[PDB]
Parts: structure tokens; sequence; C-alpha cells
């Protein structure tokens, strides 16, 4: 094994041991998806109210 | 009431185990995909170990050890024996073997040039005396292959000058107890051993399928199968020794060595599900009464006379141990 | 000093956030009224604990935290709890009616109406930061708010804070405490949408916590309080490096650097020990380090013996010196199956904090002299994904409950799109560890 | 504040509705004057779900009483808890509905429905955050069946995003008033398929059999039947009325129980059902009985179908470890009766406050494909008359056409086959 990067301070210490070496969508796009889902809800409600109106 | 599922329709052993479970009246079989089981008789390949032990309120047990394939694949068995300190490159009961990808081909040529120089290649088996014809045959295939020294001096049964191998059935329960079934079987060749004719693969191969397709199948014993009582009597009459002293002590030692070596890798002692598994060990005996390990089978079939006893023993020690209801095994202590 | 903002979303995130900030105050000696006698720089400072606490001129130490939930009952217990004086009303955001265990309702329907308010309140906290390094987000997979609104928030945070790191603490659904049948749907939907916006995510399976509470704490039927006090101890062990002096994992970027070499495979496995009943012998460095390789102590039940490691961090609290860690590691490596991938060093990064773990007075956890949390990025955690994706497949083949999601304006194609991403994620784990 | 608006319509709907408010008022410590007199804050913690707060901390049921004749309502007003109800919430006519769906739905009920929607609106307007509505009614009469489903349709038009829940009493020739009950029920069921999120199917056949066989009541009255219903209604609403984690509101319950929108008809059950009682019940006994067919209120054999979803509610002081234990016991013993393509489809809740006169009880709510037997029964009785157009003149006299009956029959047979589809899947 090999210990490396041993740092010590008052509240503790840290180090590394090696056992072996090796061998986004924009604001516009998000708003678009939110409004498209909103419009699909509005369309489904309008179809219901149309059904109830019949 | 205990519940189990069946997922390998081709298993001879566990088709009988499920029968005995239903015969107790205290076990109930479910559909293949029902996750609410106590016992799974799983498929051979890609058993979903990751989905076991996650059903609230159910103790779940499967008939396979995850990771046991390393012992039951010929290539990985050779690598395991070489690279494991517990077994080591020194290992005396395992034939000198080398893994050849179509890799340790240069270390094989070195030990071969030092040198009887007959080897055998297997994954479709070639037995040759020159290394060039072996390596050419491996590269003609696409699967990873292994070659090992062919046992040029096997113990030959008389009369017949006959080769044979010993199959031992070993059950390892969820506590990693190692149980050796007291009844083994000898798969015997029917033709006299021919040290100058390795092209004829009938007197050199003792498999049941190969001997049932040699014109002496069933001559000396039924189905080329000799059981332990007769073999022990032969050893006493012919060689003034016993099966236990001359062979079985070495068999029990090899079974213990192999299974203890992988125990930390496959044990389910503190796992969220439990495992047991039935293993088929294949041994070879030379003329000096030294036992060699040939192969470990992870999904073995049983001897047709021994199905009833061995499967009941599976229910007794592997299943009812975890699920109690309302010895044919030799416990190999370790 | 660089500040960290914590965001708690939905019931699980909020109740776990409560447990964590109660624990942080005990660890840093902050009283429930917000006063901290050991802090001599009254009204400001750039100490390590200031990463998580701002300060008022009156010497009150205020969490850099925002709580958001779409119904008010859980956050009202924060407004009236032991640490009510800690938080000011702007940090506690409540809606009227929840997402009904429906990802689409949390993400699209209700999330669209509240996202701008949430971001406004986060902006107010960010404006108090001299150098904000990013966000820690606490939420469930299974809840409609924890799944649906979190993923919307994570998208917008990537937009409004492009350079900031985002870490997650995610509660993976377990049927013996779960409240909905559709939690596998919500889990896959939120993982698909969040995957590209999270730099490192610590999954906690309620099944693992539940069984640890039963087995080690002798609690017959654990409650959320029992679960959350254990979870808070693990969370605290993970975030201690941000809150105390040290050299390991001192900023959020180092979590990714030390644990996530491949960006999509950003789900480290956490293992914690010892967990000791307060109603009950002090374990050694070797014993608690050996316990880090027992599945019974993991935050997600899986078998690391049948995967490969990409990284391993050991975080010790209490009486621990490097010599005993190295002696413990040498012993364990000779006796256990620890296989790293070939393109990674077989090594451990060790952090020691001399202060032993704080326990909540009157809680279920005994005070111990040394504890450890191991963070290991192992392919074995893909077992959790395979379990979840399988339950998804069983319901989705019959389209069971899908109408609830479509009825909120989600397209059925988002289901299969999310499921295909998860199938690719399972392929990535297979490509790396087998 | 997650308020629910309660509506009870017609003779059956008002008689079971009055008993329901009688029972839960006692559980919440509310006396017949609307003042609280209990000894636990669990009683008041979610009391706004069903009650408004009046002056002097008086609690008034958020309940609307509807009928097309004054008789039953007069009786309710004279009843034990009669003065508890808001007097403005009594909405009634004089003509009656003559056990005629068309009179309830199209003629007599049409003249009264706007007055009811005015009272619904006034209650809904003072809701901090209305969850939705619960309706109690029979399907075999005229007002509860015909006007009740008219109300559901108009309530949906006005509150499209709110949950609609009903307790619907299904007619049986064993406990019948008129021969036309299968007509009224078939017409109503199609309304419920389209306009309700959750319907508790209460079969008068099952209630009678339980009273006679199990309770040892030789001559059961409607009062005896309503004892089982109000006890069941208290059990199924326990998750809404007390602090809880599971199925705590109407929308969460529907999301957990309804995998396909039309299959929202539940078989309720209750335990214990015992003859007149001091003997302590154990958790194994509660669990076995609540899943027993003889404890279910829909006269359908669960063993003839498969459970899509199940919600179980245990009440009283008992071991949650034992509750979890026995509940997992039942699933893992008869896992063939639960569909496998909905994993973990049985959800359990526990409430500490037991019902009156019991230390422990269990309420069962099942979405089982066996409910098709109930709709098959009604369809057979409908067809036996409709093939000869018998008694149709009562309905064509109110303006209905034979084609509306044919459509209703076709609609309910479609519902039956939809259940059979998922029973074999
Ligand atoms: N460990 C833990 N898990 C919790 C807690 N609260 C809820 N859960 C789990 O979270 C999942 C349910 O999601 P919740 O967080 O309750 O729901 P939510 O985020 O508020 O979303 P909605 O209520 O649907 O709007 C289930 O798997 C619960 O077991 C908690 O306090 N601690
Ligand atoms: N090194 C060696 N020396 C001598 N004989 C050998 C040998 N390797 C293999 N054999 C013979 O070849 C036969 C088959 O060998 P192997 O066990 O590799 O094949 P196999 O896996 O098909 C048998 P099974 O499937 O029944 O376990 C054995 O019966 C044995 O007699
Ligand atoms: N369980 C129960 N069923 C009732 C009661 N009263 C009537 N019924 C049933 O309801 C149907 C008659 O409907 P009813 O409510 O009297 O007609 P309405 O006043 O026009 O709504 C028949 O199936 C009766 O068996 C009651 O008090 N309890
Ligand atoms: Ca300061
Ligand atoms: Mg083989
Ligand atoms: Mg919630
Ligand atoms: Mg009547």
């Amino acid at each position: 094994m090999e210990v490396i990067e041993l740092n010590k301070c008052t509240s503790g210490q840290s180090f590394e041991v090696i056992l072996k070496p090796p061998s986004d969508p924009s604001l516009e796009e998000i708003q678009k998806k939110l409004e498209a889902a909103e419009e699909r809800r509005k369309y489904q409600e309008a179809e219901l109210l149309k059904h109830l109106a019949e | 009431m205990y519940t189990f599922v069946v997922r390998d329709e081709n298993s001879s052993v566990y088709a009988e185990v499920s029968r005995l479970l239903l015969a107790t009246g205290q076990w109930k079989r479910l559909r293949k995909d029902n996750p609410r089981f106590n016992l799974m008789l799983g498929e051979r390949n890609r058993l979903p170990f990751g989905r076991l032990g996650h059903e609230p309120g159910l103790v779940q047990l499967v008939n396979y050890y995850r990771g046991a394939d390393k012992l039951c694949r010929k290539a990985s068995l050779v690598k395991l024996i070489k690279t494991s300190p517990e077994l080591s490159e020194s290992c005396t009961w395992f034939p000198e073997s080398y893994v050849i990808y179509p890799d340790e081909r240069e270390v094989f040529l070195a030990a071969y040039n030092r040198r009887g120089n007959v080897w055998i290649a297997k994954s479709g088996i070639l037995i040759s005396s020159e290394a060039s014809e072996l390596l050419d045959f491996i590269d003609e295939q696409g699967q990873v292959h292994v070659i090992q020294k062919y046992l040029e001096k096997p113990l030959l049964l008389e009369p017949g000058h006959r080769k044979f191998d010993i199959r031992s059935w070993v059950l390892v329960d969820h506590l990693y107890n190692i149980y050796l079934y007291r009844e083994g079987v000898l798969r015997t060749s029917s033709e006299p051993y021919n040290s100058a004719n390795f092209q004829d693969k009938t007197c050199h191969l003792t498999n049941h399928c190969i001997q049932k397709e040699s014109k002496n199948y069933g001559r000396y014993e039924e189905g080329n199968e000799m059981f332990f009582e007769e073999f022990n009597q032969y050893l006493m009459d012919a060689l003034n020794t016993t099966l236990e002293n001359s062979i079985l002590l070495q068999i029990k030692h090899i079974i213990r060595s192999c299974l203890m070596c992988i125990e930390p890798a496959i044990s389910t002692k503190h796992l969220h599900y439990q495992s047991f598994q039935l293993f088929g060990f294949d041994f070879m005996v030379d003329e000096e009464l030294k036992v060699w390990l040939i192969e470990v089978n992870g999904a073995p079939a049983c001897a047709q006379k021994l199905y009833a006893e061995l499967c009941q023993g599976i229910v007794d020690v592997a299943i009812s141990s975890v699920f109690p209801l309302a010895s044919i095994f030799i416990k190999l202590h370790h | 000093m660089r500040e960290c903002i914590s965001i708690h979303v939905g019931q699980a995130g909020v109740q776990i956030g409560n447990a964590c900030w109660e624990l942080y105050c005990l660890e840093h000696g902050i009283q429930p009224d917000g006063q901290m006698p050991s802090d001599k720089t009254i009204g400001g400072g750039d100490d390590s604990f200031n990463t998580f606490f701002s300060e008022t001129g009156a010497g009150k130490h205020v969490p850099r935290a925002v709580f958001v939930d779409l119904e008010p009952t859980v956050i009202d217990e924060v407004r009236t709890g032991t640490y009510r004086q800690l938080f000011h009303p702007e940090q506690l955001i409540t809606g009227k009616e929840d997402a009904a265990n429906n990802y689409a309702r949390g993400h699209y329907t209700i999330g669209k109406e509240i996202i701008d308010l949430v971001l406004d309140r986060i902006r107010k906290l960010a404006d108090q930061c001299t150098g904000l390094q990013g966000f820690l987000v606490f939420h469930s997979f299974g809840g409609g708010t924890g799944s649906g609104f979190t993923s919307l928030l994570m998208e917008r945070l990537s937009v409004d804070y492009g350079k900031k790191s985002k870490l997650e603490f995610s509660i993976y659904p377990a049927p013996q405490v779960s409240t909905a049948v559709v939690e596998p749907y919500n889990s896959i939907l939120t993982t698909h949408t969040t995957l590209e916006h999270s730099d490192c995510a610590f999954m906690v399976d309620n099944e693992a916590i539940y069984d640890i509470c039963r087995r080690n704490l002798d609690i017959e039927r654990p409650t959320y309080t029992n679960l959350n006090r254990l979870i808070s101890q693990i969370v605290s062990s993970i975030t201690a490096s941000l809150r105390f002096d040290g050299a390991l994992n001192v900023d959020l970027t180092e979590f990714q650097t030390n644990l996530v070499p491949y960006p999509r495979i950003h789900f480290p496995l956490a293992t914690y020990a010892p967990v000791i009943s307060a109603e009950k012998e002090q374990l050694s460095v070797a014993e608690i380090t050996n316990a880090c390789f027992e599945p019974a102590n993991q935050m997600v039940k899986c078998d690391p013996r049948h995967g490969k490691y990409m990284a391993c961090c050991l975080l010790y609290r209490g009486d621990v010196v490097p010599k005993d860690v190295n002696a413990a590691i040498a012993t364990i490596k000779t006796k256990r199956s620890i296989q790293f991938v070939d393109w990674c060093p077989t090594g451990f990064k060790v952090g020691i904090n001399y202060q032993p773990p704080t326990v909540v007075p009157g809680g279920d956890l005994a005070k111990v002299q040394r504890a450890v949390c191991m963070l290991s990025n192992t392919t074995a955690i893909a077992e959790a994904w395979a379990r979840l994706d399988h339950k998804f497949d069983l319901m989705y083949a019959k389209r069971a409950f899908v109408h609830w999601y479509v009825g909120e304006g989600m397209e059925e194609g988002e289901f299969s799109e999310a499921r295909e991403d998860m199938a690719a994620l399972e392929k990535d784990y297979e490509e790396v560890g087998v | 504040m997650r308020e629910i608006v309660h509506i009870q319509a017609g003779q059956c709907g008002n008689q079971i509705g009055a008993k329901f408010w009688e029972v839960i008022s006692d559980e919440h410590g509310i006396d017949p004057t609307g003042s609280y007199h209990g000894d636990s804050d669990l009683q008041l913690e979610r009391i706004n779900v069903y009650y408004n707060e009046a002056t002097g901390n008086k609690y008034v049921p958020r309940a609307i009483l509807v009928d097309l004749e004054p008789g039953t309502m007069d009786s309710v007003r004279s009843g034990p808890f009669g003065q508890i109800f808001r007097p403005d919430n009594f909405v009634f006519g004089q003509s009656g509905a003559g056990n005629n769906w068309a009179k309830g739905h199209y003629t007599e009920g049409a003249e009264l429905v706007d007055s009811v929607l005015d009272v619904v609106r006034k209650e809904s307007e003072s809701c901090d955050c209305l969850q939705g509505f619960q309706l109690t009614h029979s399907l075999g009469g005229g007002t509860g069946s015909g006007m009740g489903t008219l109300l559901i349709s108009k309530i949906r038009e006005e509150y499209p995003d709110r949950i609609m829940n009903t307790f619907s009493v299904m007619p049986s020739p064993k406990v019948s008033d008129t021969v036309v009950e299968p007509y009224n029920a078939t017409l109503s069921v199609h309304q419920l398929v389209e306009n309700t999120d959750e319907t508790y199917c209460i079969d008068n056949e099952a209630l009678y059999d339980i009273c006679f066989r199990t309770l040892k009541l030789t001559t059961p009255t409607y009062g005896d039947l309503n004892h089982l219903v109000s006890a069941t209604m208290s059990g199924v609403t326990t998750c809404l009325r007390f602090p809880g984690q599971l199925n705590a509101d109407l929308r969460k319950l529907a999301v957990n129980m309804v995998p396909f929108p039309r299959l929202h008809f539940f078989m309720p059950g209750f335990a214990p059902l015992t003859s007149r009682q001091y003997r302590a019940l154990t958790v194994p006994e509660l669990t076995q009985q609540m899943f027993d067919s003889k404890n279910m209120m829909a006269a359908c054999d669960p063993r003839h179908g498969r459970y899509l979803t199940v919600a179980a509610i245990f009440r009283g002081r008992m071991s949650m470890k034992e509750v979890d234990e026995q509940m997992l016991n039942v699933q893992n013993k008869n896992s063939s009766y639960f569909v496998e393509w909905i994993p973990n489809n049985v959800k359990t809740a526990v409430c500490d406050i037991p019902p009156r006169g019991l230390k422990m009880s269990a309420t069962f709510i099942g979405n089982s494909t066996a409910i098709q037997e109930l709709f098959k029964r009604i369809s057979e009785q409908f067809t036996a008359m409709f093939r000869r157009k018998a008694f149709l003149h009562w309905y064509t006299g109110e303006g209905m056409d034979e084609m509306e009956f044919t459509e209703a029959e076709s609609n309910m047979n479609d519902l039956v086959s939809e259940y059979q589809q998922y029973q074999d899947a």
C-alpha cells in the first residue's frame, strides 16, 4: 500500500491509500413543454364540457 | 404453508424435488413470475438474483449460488486454481492446464517444449501429440478454450482395459455446510484404452452420450454405470484396498478445497436471500491410485437409480432446513 | 468559504430536512433559538459552518435552506417545531393541494404554478452568498411532489445556475412503508428527467433503513421518525466535510471528482456503521471498516461482490487514526472480494473527523466512540434499478394507472422515453462492471 | 383544509346518510347540538374535512339533504341528530319520484336540481380547498338513482377537477320495493361509470344475508341493514377523518385504487360482524374475517375473480407488527387472487381510535373483477323485462325512448366484459 496526500488539521485529517495502480434544455424549451401539457389538459376538459353540454 | 416456483423445466433433479414438495401437502407451487415465493428453482442462465430477498415478510431461498459459475466453467476454473493462493499454481490434484483465447499460449509452448507429451483441448474435443495441431484447432473455433495434460496412464478396469470417471454429487446448504452424497457413480468406457490412437474418441471419452452412440454399451455393466458397492468390491479383490482409503479421502479433500476457496465470494450468510446448490464433481483416477479433478458441473443430472434418494435428501437438508415441516450425506467439515 | 443551499421537496424531503438541521445544530452547538455561543464573530464570518448557516446582526444562525411542499401539513410542523425560530417564513413554501402521488401532477399541473415562487425564494438565499457552490436536494422518488416537482426544479436550476453543482439525497420506494402503488412510475419518470441535471445522487432505500432499524435498533415497527434520525446521521456524515475543517470533499465539485468518473453513473452506494441501540462493547476501527462491506449495513441492499468499484471514500467520525485505517484496509483486502475496474486505481480516499457522531438526546441511536460512512461507486447498485424497472414493466404492459398521468397533460410517450433511458442506464452499468 | 361536501338523496340515501353522520359525530365527540365533548385531539385534528365551524365553536356537518318528497327528511329532522344539520341544507320537493329514474333524472328532479346546486355552491365557496364530493343514494328508486346521477353530472360540469365519490346501494329482488329496480339501476350504473371516481357498491342482498345468516336476525329491517352500512361508511372514511399516511384524501385513494378509469367500483367489507360481543378479537381473527366472503357487502365471491387493488384499515390499539404480519400472511397464502401485473397492490392503514363499542375492527376495500357478478345479476333482471318491454310505459310516459334503455344495457354489458378482460390477463 501507499499513503499519499496526508493533510492534518485540528479537527481531523485525511489522506489517500492506493493498493494497486490501474491497468441542457433552455428556459424557452421548458416553458414550451409546460404550456403544451397545459393545453392538453385544457383540450381534455373542453371535450368533457362539450360531452356534458350534449 | 410454504410456496415455491419452478423456472427450469429441463431440470431432471428439480422436477423430482418439486414432486416431493407437493407430496408433503405443506408446499404449494405458484406461477413462474409470481414474486411471492419462499423457494425458487431458478433457470440455468441469467437468474435474476438482484430481485430476490426484496419481498416484505418472505424468507426466500434459491437453488443456485450466485458466482458459482467460476468453479463450473472450464476456463474460469483453470484461472481460479492458478490465481487463488488457497489452491495455487502448485496444486497437485489438478492437471496442468492453460487458457488459450482463439491468454497464456506462450507459457504453454514453454512447458510443452521442455517435454509423453500428449494434451487434450476442450471447451468438440481434440487429443493430439503435437502442439501445432492443438493450437490450429482452437483458432478454428470462436469460443474461449482450455488445454490440459491428457492422463496417459489412467486406472483401467479389468476385464476390458477400460477407462472410467467418477461422478460425485455435493450439496451445499444455506449455512455453507458441504454434504457429499454417499452414492457416487462411475461412467466407464467400453473399449480398451489405446495409447497410440487418439483420433478414435470412444475409448478415451467416458461420457454417457458418447458411449451410447461404441458397440459395447452395456457389456460389463448396465449403461456403462458402476456404483460404489461394486467398485469397492473390485478394489478389495484386485488391489487389496478400499474405495474410501484409495480414492474417497482425496475426493473429499478436493471437494473441500474447491468450495472453501470461493466461500467468501458466494456465501449468503448475511445476504437478504439464501442459496443452496447441487454440484456434480467429475474425477479421474490414475494407475497410482491418485485422484485428479476433471470438472465441476453446476447443473448436474443424477444417476437414474439415485434420483429418489438424492432428491429426498435435497428436500431434507436444503429446503426443510429453512422451512420446517410438521443420513445419506457425508458432512465435509471445514 | 463557499455556501451550500439545501432544498427539501415534499414530505420525505421536508421531514428528513428537519432531522438533518436538528442534527446540524447539535453538532455545531447552535441552540434552537439560533444562538451559537462558540461563534465569536457575531453577525458574520467565513468559517466552515457558515457554508450551511448565515448569520444575522443579532447573532442568529439561519440555515441556508428552503422547504417546499404542495400541501401545508408537513411544513406547518416546521413552523411550530423545536427549531421554528431557526427559519424565517420566506424559507417555508406550501401549496394548497398536493400532487396525489402523481408525477405528472407535481411536474406539469401544480409545478407550473409554483416554480417561479420557489426560484424567487432560492434567489433570495443565493443573493446572501459570496460564492455559492450549489445545491443539495432532498426528495422521495415515490411521491408526486418529490418526483414531479423536483425534476422541474432541477431543470430550472440548471438554467438559472448553470455552473453550480447539484447533489441529491433520494428516498427509493419500499413497499413496507410506501403509500402508493404507482411509485415505480414516479421513480423512473423523475430519474429520466433529472439524470442530466444531477452531478451526484445518494439513494437511500427505505427497505434498507427499515431493516437496520428493526435488526440493530430492536424497533418492531419503525416509524418515519425512526427512519429519518438514522438517515440524518448518514446525511450528516456525508456533508460533514462541507461543514467542518478538513481537506477531503470540501466542496461539491470534489464529490463528483472523487466518486463519479462517468457522469451518468453518479449513484454512490452508502454504507454506515455502527448502528447501536440506545437501550443496549465499542467496535474497533477494523470492525467498523469490515462492516462497510456487509450488505446488511448498506443504504441499498445489493451485492458488491458481483460488481466492480469505480471509487471508494471512507469517512470516519470519532477516535480514529490513519495507522488503524490502513491496518484495517490491508486485512479486509486479503479476505474480501473487492474488484475495481481496470481503468481505476484500487484505492481508498480517507477522511477522519475527530468529533464522534452526535446523537439526538432521547433518540434510538447509542453514542459511539467511532463511526464510518463508506461511499463507493459500485455497479452493484444497478440491482436497485433492475428491480424498479421490472415493476414498471409489469404495470406499464397493461397501461395500469397511465390514465392518471395522461389526464394531467403528460403524453404516454414520456413513459416509454423514460423507460428507454433507464434501459440505457442499465446497459451502462453492465458495460462497466461485468 | 381538504373539505369534503356530503350529499344524501332519496329515501335510502337520507336514511343511511343520517346514520353515517350519527356514527361519525359520536366518534369525533360531537353531540346532537354540534358542540365537541371528547377527550382526544385526534378527534378534532381533521374534523374540518366533514364539519364547518360555527359561532361558539359549534360544528355543523357539511351535508346537503335532498329528496323529491318531504317524508324521510321530516323524519331525519325529528331524528336523534336531526338538529345538527344546517336547516338551509334541507332541499326537498313534494311530488315524489314514484321509484322512477326518469322522474328523478328528467322531469321531477330537473325542477329541483338548481336549488340543490345553490346549496352545493354555498358550501363549496366556504371551502379552503375542496377535495370533492361524496353522495349516498340507492340505485333502485327514483330520487337517489335518477336525481342523484343528475346531480353528479351537474356537479361535474361545475367542478370538473374535483373527485366524485358515491356510496351506492344496489337493489336485490331479495330485498325489493318495486319490480322496476333493475331498470333504475342499469340506467344509473352507466352514469356512475362516466361520472364517479370511486363508488362503494353496497348490495342489499349481501346486507340481508349478513343480518340473517351471521348476525342471527331472523327478520331484518332496513334499520338493521343500515347498521351495517353506517359502520362500513365509518370504516372506509377513517383514512379521511383522522391523521394518517395512506389514502388520506380522495385523489390519493383514487390513484391507489383505480388502474383503469371505468373500473372504479369497490366491494367493501367489515369485521367483526358478531351476534348480540364482549370477547376480545385478535389480529389473525380480524384479518381472516375481513377477507372472508361472508363479511363483504357486494354479494360477490372474490374467489371468482382477481383483486386489482385492496385497501385495508385497522382500527384500535393493536400491534402494527402483527398487522403487517397477518396482512402479508393473507397475500402470500392466496397470491393467485391478486393480479401480478400490479406489484404490492395491497395497502394497509392503522388508526388508533376504534369505532363505538369495539376495541378493534378492520375495514376492507377491494377493487375486484368479481364485481362483474353484481352487474351481471342486474343485467339479467333488466333483460328479462326489457325483452318484453315490460313496465316501460312508466318511463316513456316521462319522455324517454326505448333506445336509451338499449344503450344502457349495452353500456353495462361492456363494463362486465371489461372486468372479464382483466380477470384473464
Ligand atoms: N424515509 C422516509 N421516507 C418517507 C418519508 N415520508 C414519505 N416517505 C416515502 O416517500 C414516498 C412517498 O412520497 P412523499 O414524500 O410522502 O410524497 P410527496 O413528495 O409529498 O408528494 P405528494 O404527497 O404526492 O404531493 C413513500 O415511498 C414513502 O415511504 C419520511 O419522512 N422518511
Ligand atoms: N486431462 C484428461 N485426462 C484424461 N481424460 C480426460 C482429461 N480431460 C477429459 N478427459 C475425459 O474426457 C471426458 C469429458 O471431459 P469433460 O469433463 O471436460 O467433458 P464434459 O463437461 O462434457 C463431462 P460432463 O458434462 O458429464 O460433466 C471425461 O469423461 C474424461 O474421461
Ligand atoms: N339498505 C337500505 N336500502 C334501502 C333503504 N330504503 C330503500 N332502500 C332500497 O332502495 C331502493 C328503493 O329506492 P329509494 O331510496 O326508496 O327510492 P328514492 O327515495 O326515490 O331514492 C330499493 O332497492 C330498496 O331496497 C334503506 O333504508 N336501507
Ligand atoms: Ca460568526
Ligand atoms: Mg460439463
Ligand atoms: Mg405529500
Ligand atoms: Mg322508497
